[PDB]
């Protein structure tokens, strides 16, 4: 599967609810 | 009435071409909505 390879080039490939989860307790 | 300004000289200032690459699909896709305000010139590869 080379031609997969060719084809994905330049592609590079919960904190946030954990933050807003205690100021909405509070 | 208003009086303005003026253009003073040709002063000539370059850019330069940084690096790094980005993916992500969503609208922000950085710090906040609009784009050309917020994408770096040129890149290089």
């Amino acid at each position: 599967s080379d031609y997969e390879r060719l084809m994905l080039l330049l592609s590079d490939r919960f904190m946030r609810l954990r933050f807003v989860e205690a100021w909405r307790k509070k | 009435t208003l009086i303005n300004q003026h253009i003073l000289k040709p002063a000539p200032p370059p850019t330069e071409i940084p690096a790094r690459l980005q993916v992500k699909p969503p609208q922000p896709a950085a710090m906040k909505i609009p784009n050309r305000p917020t994408l770096l010139g040129g890149s290089a590869i």
